[PDB]
RNA sequence: UGGGUCGGGGUUUCGUACGUAGCAGAGCAGCUCCCUCGCUGCGAUCUAUUGAAAGUCAGCCCUCGACACAAGGGUUUGUC
RNA sequence: GUACCCAUAUCCGCAGCAGGUCUCCAAGGUGAACAGCCUCUGGCAUGUUGGAACAAUGUAGGUAAGGGAAGUCGGCAAGCCGGAUCCGUAACUUCGGGAUAAGGAUUGGCUCUAAGGGCUGGCAGCCGACUUAGAACUGGUGCGGACCAGGGGAAUCCGA
């Protein structure tokens, strides 16, 4: 299980309540690598531009409050890296928010 | 004793709300400052949706 | 006795007057029973006795200085009970010195407060809180 | 928390007599406690000890 | 890796602006080698230096 | 009867979401079985769905619904 | 003589210095407008650095219940009105002004009605600009809904 993917649903309204207009998509950005390291534990974390897009996709100031992501852990093959494994986060969507958990996928 | 207030119809527990005796001597009960304010500016409670007089006259519970 | 009610009516306020001698309004100049801090407007309430002048109205009682008790306010005091309330608009009547009213009768409401620490004025009787 | 409280009053001579008042009122969670030991201090001339 | 000398030069051959020209990001090793106006020709009758369309401007609601 | 992230409720703030339907709508345009509220489309608003929708802890409350994680790490410290 | 900069980085100011330096071209929407605000052609990385937190103090910005100048040498600063349409405009005067004196009413949205033109033939037929006035309906009296933007009056002294 070293090579599962799985789907999470990001709550940024959380994690940017008190950061200030000018710095709330890069904040929400970084909040989404720190999940990412939490939750895998790979300290080398890419995101898509797909979901780069979604975020800032309603300006600066006006960040969507919860995202549907989908995290990939896989291993690196590029011999430069200690940690040989990195985690590729994409977004997908969706038009609702109710009743939605976490599940792993194939 | 409760109090029903002139805007809202709720009832005002003892400790809440504010009281407004007008010049000419009329004595209604506010339950908030929303409510306040709307009576304050001339709002119609009937037209307001969220009042118990809307409710009332549209048979919308009971 | 009497409570420690919101004093809004600082040295200084032009109020209404609420009676029948042929005064408008009423110039709050000081208050009785008070004493003072350093850089701090003496301010009144209800029920309370303060010495006022009549800025516009009969040209008899202008340019006096006359005893007066405040008896409508709009800054919400807390009642004992435990509700707040407050009038229209700023509103007292003229007295003597010792405590007797100058005008036949009162218009407009009448503070529970004052009321009930003026028996003269709650004699007119025209309306109670 | 704090919640306030409707009470009679037993005050005689007061505008307050025979009348309800609405005051303030804070609450604290007291549960049981559990004893554990016992300590012994003696009074010397510098204190106790 | 210094493609500055090329976007420079795209946007003199198309007659545009410096903003619309658009480079495959695949071929920048073949964009590189290009250092003569004959080759920024060829390589845009080829198609990996290409011009961007006018952003829209509506005059619908106008 | 470990904590964490989602989710579900409670509370709360604003005030009744898009869509749909209407013999509600100051009226307008097209058509004709010439039409006893004639049909169609457009038309600020209004009515039912609707105490609806939306947010709700990041310093709110409850959960044993679902996911992963955990005794994993570095430095230093004794009184014949 | 012919390159290049012609500039909040190629000029001067001891420098990649919010300073100074003479000219041409100049769009769309709102709007009276080259006002202010938002976009297109064309440029840019926020002006000699970034990460974390949001203590006091400070620099700019906005509100605050009741009173409304009671503070201060002083209404200093701040604050009120601010556009357009319709009525009404004082004392004085050199008769030109004062004057947007002062003081009042309206301002949205969607359907309408009426008026304001040109061209072809011996009174009829077609073609296209946005202006005005009135009325109906309607929105939680909100309508210059952002931006734009005269506080006023009574007097003294001086200088036309
Ligand atoms: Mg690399
Ligand atoms: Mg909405
Ligand atoms: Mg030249
Ligand atoms: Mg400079
Ligand atoms: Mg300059
Ligand atoms: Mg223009
Ligand atoms: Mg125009
Ligand atoms: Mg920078
Ligand atoms: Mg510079
Ligand atoms: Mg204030
Ligand atoms: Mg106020
Ligand atoms: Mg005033
Ligand atoms: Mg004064
Ligand atoms: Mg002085
Ligand atoms: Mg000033
Ligand atoms: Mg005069
Ligand atoms: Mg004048
Ligand atoms: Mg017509
Ligand atoms: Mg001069």
């Amino acid at each position: 299980n070293e090579v599962v993917t799985r789907e999470y649903t990001i709550n940024i309204h959380k994690r940017i309540h008190g950061v200030g207009f000018k710095k709330r998509a890069p904040r929400a950005l970084k909040e989404i690598r720190k999940f990412a390291m939490k939750e895998m534990g790979t300290p080398d974390v890419r995101i898509d531009t797909r979901l780069n897009k979604a975020v800032w996709a309603k300006g600066i100031r006006n960040v969507p409050y919860r995202i549907r992501v989908r995290l990939s852990r896989k291993r690196n093959e590029d011999e430069d890296s200690p940690n040989k494994l990195y985690t590729l986060v994409t977004y997908v969507p969706v038009t609702t928010f109710k009743n939605l958990q976490t599940v792993n996928v194939d | 004793k409760v109090e029903l207030c002139s805007f809202s119809g709720y009832k005002i527990y003892p400790g809440h709300g504010r009281r407004y005796a007008r010049t000419d001597g009329k004595v209604f009960q506010f339950l908030n400052a929303k409510c306040e304010s709307a009576f304050l500016s001339k709002r119609n409670p009937r037209q307001i949706n969220w009042t118990v007089l809307y409710r009332r006259k549209h048979k919308k519970g009971q | 006795a009497k409570f420690r009610i919101s004093l809004g009516l600082p040295v200084g306020a032009v109020i209404n007057c609420a009676d029948n001698t042929g005064a408008k309004n009423l110039y709050i100049i000081s208050v009785k029973g008070i004493k003072g801090r350093l850089n701090r407007l003496p301010a009144a309430g209800v029920g309370d006795m303060v010495m006022a002048t009549v800025k516009k109205g009969k040209p008899e009682l202008r340019k006096k200085v006359h005893p007066a008790v405040v008896i409508r306010q709009r800054k919400s005091y807390r009642r004992k009970d435990g509700v707040f309330l407050y009038f229209e608009d700023n509103a007292g009547v003229i007295v003597n010195n010792k405590g007797e009213m100058k005008g036949s009768a009162i218009t407009g409401p009448v503070a529970k407060e004052c009321a009930d620490l003026w028996p003269r004025i709650a004699s007119n009787a025209g309306s109670i809180a | 928390g704090m919640t306030h409280i409707v009470r009679e009053v037993d005050r005689p001579g007061s505008k307050v007599n025979k009348k309800e008042v609405v005051e303030a009122v804070t609450i604290v969670e007291t549960p049981p406690m559990v004893v554990v030991g016992i300590v012994g201090y003696v009074e010397t001339p510098r204190g106790l000890r | 890796s210094m493609l500055r000398l090329q976007k420079r030069l795209a946007s003199s051959v198309l007659r545009c602006g410096k903003k619309k020209v658009w480079l495959d990001p695949n071929e920048t090793n073949e964009i590189a080698n290009a250092n003569s106006r004959q080759q920024i020709r060829k390589l845009i009758k080829d198609g990996l230096i290409i011009r961007k369309p006018v952003t829209v401007h509506s005059r619908a609601r106008c």
